[PDB]
């Protein structure tokens, strides 16, 4: 017996060979591979296959192979792939991709992928699912972010800030060893991963680093402390020693040095560089020429992707309203006109297509917008497939390749720069089942499911006083995952070394989880997935036009974008 | 008697910023392609080594402009500013690292910026 | 629907909006809030409609008038913010000064 | 170089001479000093002052003199002075108040308030930062009432209840061990300083007393629950042993005594006279003779403040309802009129005006709002001077006067009465920091930020989605300070010291801050900050008419208030 | 607008009563809860207005006749209590047994 | 008025239908969220009327047609879903393909 593919793909989603588009973009992914067994496809429900004797086994212990969470049938988008498996949990963490069921009467089971007494099921059949993203330009401002956060799929911020305060206003820093004891202390009731930033500013070593010891996960440099060669310098040294990660957004006034002399003063050693473009901050014009050097960790915040029709004026008022500058003072328009540049953000579409800005991030409450981050990724890789065609790498008349390059923009590579793949930022074996179900026509807009350690934290479900789950009104809420002791089985706090190893969590009482940040130093743009080139970008210091092996990169601004007006009511 | 709600009545009268502090007026070029524009607070010596000045006169200095504004030098553009001498321990630490100690060591500042390429060391 | 936080949120203004141009329209002067809630919800349907951001920065130093509101409101206000979703994505748009 | 003063004051906030009108009232306070250096002042942003090597130090570790948060260019208006200061906070208390920065470049930085790696900032130019207010008043009926307190500034909620029962919802009293361990325990859940009062009534000693070892920071007396000769000496002996204020609502019905036999009773013994005036109850009609004595800390309750032309028909009919007399009941409409009389609300107003009655309270959700303890001392403070003049003691055309005399009520007055203004109530060194920021248009309206020892609490911010935290809708919202643990540190839990030396904190597993209660009997009248005032008040028994000096304290009413339609949207 | 919460809250009770109108106006006998809504915001525009507690105490008995409304509802009803701003600060109002 | 929870949440639909037909009445295409929000009201405003779930399952499918939506809204919607108090009691309404 056959079923026809759009049958099958009905029951069971997708199979290879199938594309589905994304949202109401025009990228399409392909099924590159399917880890099922035709006619043993896992399933649940009255009548189903997952039931004691049949595609549940009724022998196993929950020790024995057994798995407490099956995702059957997801189509999975992720660096590694975009193909069609059962997802196996247990203990919080991905143990098994492949499939799932009963290895009694079933051929091709993964051995840990057993359906037992002990496994609770979610059916992904025609959803997408992707890592939980990781958001490393946080600002710590209102905790109302951290739904919009999850909403949108984001399932870790790192960054730092003590509420609405001037300096987390401005800058992703927790200062000093009291406001990261607090603050760490306030992200036991967060329902979201954690990493919290210190102040990277000083001229001597020990008031830096004892931010580190404090329980920080890494170091923001910030113009607004200032970002001056002594205050990059120790900075760096710190992050040497601590292992953890440095983020920078470098001096724009030029005060104390050009470009040349922060890459001077770096000498070198691995840093993140935040809004790499610029708009969101750094030497004017010519901070995106970081993203060229192989020791630079290229990430640009959202507000500037992708480049549209209202981008410019937007931009211009709003620096002018935020630093409080006067349309009559020259030196203040002089400021704004060389910190916002229609050159450099056209060019940073491009840089984001060609594999050379590696990483998205929100820059949440300061620049950015909590919820856009994946949002953004999908509109600018719509925007360069239209502008730009098809990558020359694609085949099959699928998206696949820049799918990838993209995806990898808001879960590995991040996770990368933090010091934090080892747990989280990919769908693998052993790492944190940090999961996000899409419907497609929602994807990349408003996540379905959003599972954190194996339980889900949040969801798009409607009336809780109905006779079913899904009558109106359907809006995203908080879920089990995030009540009473469960917040702390579902979260990570990510913490230095050396905080770790000095007792920091017992100190506090942390009850979260607590990962380790570390292997944050021997990395390169080269470890960047799908966005490893480095290449002599030039920023030409009078018309602003950006170059790349001699070649200008300019886009025009769209009108209008996908994932927009259909979907929000404001 | 129109109401304006948390108005401000300010008294008469003009608020001298560094009082009582020596003042200098020097020439410095933005020698750059790119603009600098310099805050009230930075030790002024030890400001982007392509400002062109007589490095020696920035040294134990500020500029004398109100607490939280900045002077700008777009590239190519030369101008006069007036420096006002910094207060407390007359010491600087960090910023170029020329200093990392008692402003009084002219000497020994004017050498390192001198060997870093900081222009106008005479 | 799958309203999202903010959508939530949005509902408000829209609602502060509604209530507060009926009390105009039984001739109140408008206070604070009402003034606020009447500019905001303004931008917010201005983007819907698929408006630019120059224009709302335009209009919305015209929706309300110093003889609509209170005394000192219009100094009260120096300027209105609001996000929304115009057909190009969620924009920024600040109206500065907009009760003269 | 000069700055003229309206520039200086808009850079920098006012200073000395300047004044700044409160909200909409017709009250100007005036900068009296400031500890500034002009041109060393402190600001935080780009290019400005607070940068490493320049006014942040980057040299010095925490411990070395470094602050965790500095307020910068604060008008502080306290019964210490209105006046313009750097606040520097550290360890969650204020440490410094003077002007913070770099000793190594500036003039005149006071030697505890460097601003180094470990230090956050709130920029407080343009703002007016009081203490935090404590209200004594507090029924707790209905958890969501803490927000409301919070938002007009209130940071310490004095009082008792165990939610909507009858008890509560009558008097402040949390009875007995069990509800005062249990409500201990509800406490660790509420953002805001607490202390619980036991029931003030018994005619043995240990009923009474074992609610003190239980934990109860104090008593109240309530004539619902008999305020008879018997439990007012017990609760006072109690008092006097425990080291724990006394509040009492006396017996309005003057059923045992009148007014006379209560002060026989009291015998010279401190006791907090409650809504002195008496419309929120007490000895029909002269009650109001308690505040001229010297061992009564007199404080009114909101409702009645101050005296409008809604108030008579308002309060008649609030009356007749929540007590459930009828119209048609000749003793029911005698009682009403024996209880709600103009001429002790209008002389009310006055005594305030004269330092006479020393508190302000609310007696939230049972004959008062706890959102308007502060908007209502400032009415009445403006409708005072509308219709007294300047007083006397004023100069430079200031209000400063009526506005120490007025803060007072309800921040250090308040504070000394209960046992606890060495922690809370006025902005000094070494106190904790609860400190409110006011925009001078919504002082005393609505708080713009809300500190709890030293990390925000509450703040008015608007969209958690937006690229920056103030577009629309701007509203009142929980800050980290109210998060997981946070809430644990950044709040007191007021206690008796026999319940702390009896350890109830660790039996009940409390994670708060304890605060101990000490210094509550041996004060009087004369300690009350610029509310000193003792006098022969005489209310005559047939017209009610209120004497001091033998002059009749009598104002009309008012038909329109400052704070009001201007800013309510209901 | 700088919300505090009740501001948030009684945003519920305008609307309440907006969905109660519409209902009467399609020739719905109101319920409890549609009676309740209509008649609290009308006391809350009534301070807005700047009428006095006596005024609203008097009018809130005529905003609904017991034809308005289903059969047993004027006897659920008691009283309706709101508290509003007032041109002179907050205040209680509570009407009796407003539909006869 | 003693809401429950239901009832405050519900509040938002009838909202959020007030906006939608405030924006098709300026000559919008509706979106997603929009076109939910009508047909949802229209289903919880005819339980209210005492309508059957029989004639709300027919009738909502007549709310709106794919020319009062913008491309692919039609699609988008399978069926939408509402609870509403019917004289007797409580019942769930499903519109099937609510636009053609
Ligand atoms: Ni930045
Ligand atoms: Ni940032
Ligand atoms: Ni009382
Ligand atoms: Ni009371
Ligand atoms: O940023
Ligand atoms: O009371």
């Amino acid at each position: 017996m056959k079923i026809n593919r759009q049958q099958y793909a009905e029951s069971y989603g997708p199979t290879v060979g199938d594309q589905v588009r994304l949202a109401d973009t025009d990228l399409w992914i392909e099924v590159e591979k399917d880890y099922t067994t035709y006619g043993d496809e896992a399933n649940f429900g009255g009548g189903k296959v997952l039931r004691e004797g049949m595609g549940e086994n009724g022998t196993y212990t929950r020790t024995e192979n057994v798995l407490d969470l099956l995702l059957t049938n997801a189509l999975i988008l992720d660096y590694t792939g975009i193909y069609k498996a059962d997802i196996g949990v247990k203990d919080g963490y991905i143990v098994g991709i492949g499939k799932g069921g009963n290895p009694d009467i079933m051929d091709g089971v993964t051995p840990n992928m057993i359906v037992g007494t002990a496994t609770e099921v979610i059916a992904a059949e025609g959803k997408i699912v992707t890592a939980g993203g990781i958001d490393t330009h946080v600002h710590f401002i209102n905790p109302d972010q951290v739904d919009v956060a999850l909403a949108n799929g984001i399932t870790t911020l790192f960054g730092g800030g003590t509420g609405p305060a001037e300096g987390s206003k401005a800058t992703t820093v927790t200062p000093g060893p009291w406001n990261i004891e607090k603050m760490l202390k306030s992200t036991e009731g967060l329902p979201i991963n954690v990493g919290i930033l210190g102040k990277g500013h000083g001229s001597s070593i020990a008031p830096i680093m004892e931010q580190i010891d404090a329980g920080a996960a890494g170091l923001k440099i910030h113009e607004d402390w200032g970002a001056t060669p002594a205050s990059i310098d120790r900075s760096l040294t710190v992050a040497d020693e601590a292992d953890v990660q440095v983020a920078i957004h470098s001096d724009t006034l030029n005060e104390a040095g050009f470009l040349e002399d922060t890459l001077r003063a770096i000498n070198g050693r691995v840093i993140h560089s935040f809004h790499v473009e610029g708009a969101g901050g750094g030497h004017a014009p010519d901070i995106m020429a970081m993203a060229g050097h192989p020791n630079v960790l290229p990430s640009s915040t959202n507000p500037t992707r992708p480049f549209t029709v209202n981008t410019i004026d937007e931009h211009l008022d709003m620096l002018m309203v935020c630093h409080h500058l006067k349309q009559n003072i020259p030196e203040d328009v002089a400021f704004a006109d060389s910190r916002i540049r229609p050159e450099t953000i056209a060019a940073e579409d491009i840089l984001h297509d060609l594999g050379i800005i590696s990483m998205m991030s929100t820059d949440a409450l300061a620049m950015g917008r909590a919820g856009e981050m994946v949002l953004r990724t999908w509109q600018t890789a719509d925007k360069m497939k239209k502008q730009r065609g098809p990558l020359a790498e694609e085949k099959n008349g699928s998206d696949n390749f820049r799918a990838k390059r993209y995806v990898s923009k808001y879960t590995i590579n991040p996770a990368i720069a933090q010091g934090i793949a080892h747990e989280v930022g990919s769908i693998e074996e052993g790492k944190f089942a940090d999961l996000v179900l899409w419907e497609p026509k929602f994807f990349g807009v408003k996540a379905d499911r959003v599972i954190k350690g194996g339980i889900i934290a949040y969801a798009q479900i409607g009336d809780p006083s109905a006779s079913i789950p899904t009558p109106q009104p359907v809006m995203g809420r908080r879920m089990y995952g995030t009540v009473g002791d469960l917040i702390h089985d579902t979260n990570i706090t990510f913490m230095s070394k050396s905080s770790i190893q000095q007792g920091v969590p017992a100190k506090l009482g942390l009850k979260r989880r607590i990962g380790t940040v570390k292997n944050c130093r021997n990395i390169g743009k080269k470890d960047m997935k799908w966005n490893d080139v480095t290449t002599d970008i030039d920023i030409n210091p009078e018309t602003y036009e950006v170059k790349v092996d001699g070649e200008v990169l300019t886009c025009e601004p769209v009108k209008e974008l996908p994932m927009a007006q259909r979907y929000f009511l404001f | 008697n129109y109401i304006v709600p948390g108005e401000y009545r300010v008294a008469e009268g003009e608020i001298e910023i560094n009082a009582g502090r020596e003042k200098t007026t020097i020439r410095v070029s933005n020698t750059g392609d790119r603009p600098i524009q310099v805050g009230s607070h930075i030790h002024f010596v030890e400001v982007n080594k392509e400002l062109l000045f007589d490095r020696a006169e920035g040294i134990g200095r500020r500029l004398n402009i109100p607490s939280g504004t900045a002077a700008r030098f777009e590239p190519g553009e030369e101008m006069e500013v007036e420096l006002t001498e910094l207060g407390g321990n007359r010491e600087v630490f960090g910023i170029s690292d020329l200093t990392n100690g008692s402003v009084d060591n002219k000497e020994l500042i004017l050498q390192r910026a001198k060997e870093l390429g900081y222009k106008g060391v005479e | 629907m799958h309203l999202n936080p903010a959508e939530k949120e949005k509902l408000q203004i829209f609602l502060a909006s509604e209530l507060a141009l009926k009390r105009k329209a039984r001739g109140l002067k408008l206070n604070y809030p009402e003034a606020v809630a009447i500019i905001t919800s303004f931008i917010m349907e201005g983007a819907r409609d698929g408006k630019t951001v120059a224009m709302l920065m335009e209009e919305g130093k015209h929706v309300l008038t110093r003889d609509d509101v209170m005394e000192g409101v219009p100094e009260m206000i120096d300027d209105i913010q609001a996000e929304a979703t115009f057909p190009d994505g969620t924009k920024l748009v600040t109206v500065h000064n907009p009760i003269s």
